[PDB]
């Protein structure tokens, strides 16, 4: 029970939960599910200026329940500290389904003629551009021509 | 197998079930008894 | 020194088989699994585990350890003759002295096969190597200079989970096969001294790292180890299975998914469940997979059919009875015969007579309901037997001495429905009835499509079992 | 090669799956001719059976 801690409805509470959150949060997985939805209060609030960390903590839980794509929804919400991660579990398996998301939107793109695509939402092309650089300048660039396979 | 926490641990046999649920019914007078309480 | 060549000879056996058999078979095999070496060496840890396992005395002390973890360096063809070293140490044990260099030496004979050459690639030979000495160490907890070693051994197998976290490939159906059994033996070592506390996250994170990549055979074991976690201590986080109920393998070892079920049993009997609860207890109790092992079902079968006991149906259970648990049943025996009896004197007689055997097993659970368990088997019983019986009749037959309270029964007996019996509202006088003639042709014949619809799906089964 | 031996492993898994495809019409076909088989086994016989004897 740690949501009911909330009837402060500024996010200066929110903070709290989420100082709560960021030190027990694998322990307290059982009780984040039902609190999805307060999650949800909070993203969909724009006065909410943490909905980063909404997003994140959000894409943990969905993470953790096996959600997928809406864990690349709030993946692409969580913000610009999402792609720049070196773990080895968390950023890396859900950039691994969103680059997947980038290649397979881009043959369905590359299938659709000359526009009405769906955008780059705005947390895309992060570590397209930024660990494209890693294949770049390791001087191999088999990667580098593999996105040119993969995005057609 | 027993590969869990658990390692820490005719004559009348036959008719033993029956018996003790025989063990609530006037065990074996009493009955032949009410024929002259009428 | 003529019994310690027994122990020799069923080490090589093993480690020829894990060694040079399932490193062939994980050089390139495993399809769906080759490393048949793998279940082989599975039974021969469950053989050490039936025997001693290599050098607990076995007339000497501190032997093969020492000898074998060295050398086996993987290379040009000749590594037979390092095998022939291996083999032809043995002068020592029979003809020269022996010495102790074991829980004490190993701290560098866990690096030998490191430190070498570059052996091998695969990490089920370090597995073997970590866990082949370490698992003939781990059975003999009696806490003094052997527990602190056991802790160290298995920080070592912690040095096993990060050498199984970030090896460079599918050798998880192997380790995860080894690291069920020895995390078992973490979970036990651990909690022979204390609750475990941030093993708890070992284990969290331990089960997250098996997720999708690899999910073989370790999800359902930690999950096993997590769930006898949150079962011994309180009782918090089993909303988490409630809210991430992800608990479906293939229920590959065919008795950890029985177990299993009988854990999970012994949680919704703790939660609140009669229906579900007893049909889970049943379905482990018929996959209970032999009795090879003795007496094991029985201390645990006692704690399996308390929810029957609570079903109030239930007559004596002596079929089960080891006569060596009939010393530990004394208090249960006569537990099912206060079931049976619907005595009152008698019912908190048997608890004046047994709390402590009761706190032994430790579920308040069964008394808190076990009255109303009385009740109900009263409401059961006469319910079925008489059409238009009074209230009067069966209270003070059951000594309830007023009618409303007897009205109280009848109405909650109507609200857990269990017959349609009501109430010849002047003074009470109950007007009811049973019911036969209720229906029994399109009846069966609703449920005759989940018969044959569960034998559709055993036919379909049975041809993707005929498929292997 | 990831992006070459990896994606190379689709260039005749494609096939391979059309083909354990067609084995399955093709156990449909051949149940087919050997129901004709069956069928041809006994439909111009034991009407006129001469009667000899085995030796």
């Amino acid at each position: 029970g740690i949501i009911s801690l909330l009837d402060e409805d500024e996010p200066q509470l929110k903070e709290f939960a989420l100082h709560k959150l960021n030190a027990v949060v694998n322990d307290f997985w059982a009780e984040i599910s039902e609190s999805v939805d307060k999650i949800e209060v909070l993203y969909e609030d724009e006065g909410f200026r943490s909905r980063q960390f909404a997003a994140l903590v959000a894409s943990k839980v969905f993470y953790h329940l096996g959600a997928f794509e809406e864990s690349l929804n709030y993946a692409l919400g969580a913000g610009d500290l999402f792609n720049v991660n070196d773990n080895s579990e968390y950023v890396e398996t859900i950039i691994a389904k969103c680059i997947d998301h980038y290649t397979k939107q881009c043959v369905e793109n590359a299938d659709l003629p000359e526009g009405e695509k769906k955008p780059i939402d705005q947390r895309l092309e992060g570590i397209v551009n930024k660990m494209f650089q890693r294949c770049l300048d390791d001087h191999k660039y088999k990667q580098a021509i593999g996105i040119a396979l993969e995005t057609r | 197998m027993s590969e869990k926490k658990q390692p820490v641990d005719e004559d009348n046999w036959d008719d033993d079930n029956v018996e003790d649920d025989f063990s609530n019914q006037l065990r074996a007078e009493k009955h032949g008894y009410k024929m002259e309480t009428s | 020194p003529p019994p310690p060549p027994a122990p020799q000879d069923v080490e090589m056996k093993e480690e020829a088989a894990t060694g040079g058999g399932s490193t062939g078979e994980a050089d390139g095999k495993t399809a769906a699994a080759a490393a048949e070496h793998s279940q082989r060496e599975l039974d021969t840890v469950t053989l050490e585990d039936i025997k001693e396992h290599v050098k607990q005395l076995e007339k000497a002390v501190s032997g093969k350890e020492p000898r074998f973890v060295l050398r086996a360096l993987r290379m040009l063809p000749s590594t037979s003759r390092r095998l022939n070293h291996y083999v032809l140490y043995k002068a020592v044990q029979g003809f020269f002295t022996s010495n102790n260099a074991t829980r004490d030496f190993l701290l560098p004979f866990l690096e030998e096969p490191m430190d070498t050459e570059a052996d091998l690639q695969f990490r089920p030979r370090t597995g073997k190597a970590a866990s082949t000495p370490l698992l003939p160490e781990v059975e003999a907890y009696l806490q003094l200079l052997v527990v602190i070693f056991m802790m160290n051994s298995k920080r070592y197998k912690e040095a096993q989970k990060i050498s199984d976290d970030l090896m460079q490939t599918q050798n998880r159906r192997a380790l995860d096969l080894v690291a069920a059994k020895c995390y078992y033996y973490h979970a036990r070592v651990y909690e022979f001294l204390d609750k475990l506390d941030v093993v708890r996250s070992f284990l969290h994170a331990r089960l997250r790292t098996a997720t999708l990549r690899h999910d073989a055979d370790g999800q359902a074991t930690l999950l096993n180890l997590l769930l006898r976690n949150y079962l011994h201590y309180s009782l918090y986080d089993q909303a988490e299975k409630l809210v991430s109920k992800s608990v479906f393998p293939e229920q590959a070892n065919n008795n950890e998914w029985a177990r299993y079920l009988y854990y999970t049993g012994r949680i919704k009997a703790i939660q609140l469940e009669y229906s579900e609860a007893r049909r889970t207890m049943t379905n482990a109790l018929r996959k209970a997979p032999q009795h090879t092992a003795v007496g094991f079902k029985q201390t645990v079968h006692k704690l399996l059919i308390v929810v029957e006991l609570l079903l109030g149906e239930i007559p004596d259970r002596l079929q089960f009875r080891q006569p060596s648990l009939k010393r530990s049943l004394m208090p249960y025996f006569l537990l099912t015969q206060a079931v049976r009896t619907g005595n009152l004197a008698k019912f908190n007689q048997v608890l004046d007579q047994f709390g402590e055997k009761f706190q032994a097993d430790g579920t308040y659970t069964l008394i808190i309901r076990l009255r109303h368990n009385v009740i109900k088997t009263g409401v059961r019983m006469i319910s079925l037997s008489y059409s238009r019986i009074s209230l009067a009749d069966i209270a003070q037959k059951l000594q309830l001495d007023s009618p409303e309270d007897a009205e109280f029964i009848v109405a909650k007996a109507i609200r857990d429905g269990v017959i349609e019996a009501s109430i010849n509202h002047e003074k009470g006088y109950v007007q009811s009835k049973e019911m036969i003639d209720i229906y029994s042709t399109r009846e069966p014949q609703l449920a005759f499509h989940q018969r044959i619809s569960f034998c559709l799906d055993i036919h379909n089964m049975s041809v993707k079992a005929m498929r292997f | 090669d990831l992006y070459s031996r990896y994606k190379k492993l689709q260039q005749e898994l494609e096939f391979l799956e059309v083909q354990e495809e067609y084995i399955k019409d093709e156990q449909k076909n051949l149940k087919k001719e050997f129901l004709h088989a069956q069928e041809e086994v006994k439909r111009i016989q034991s009407i006129p059976l001469v009667i000899g004897q085995f030796l």
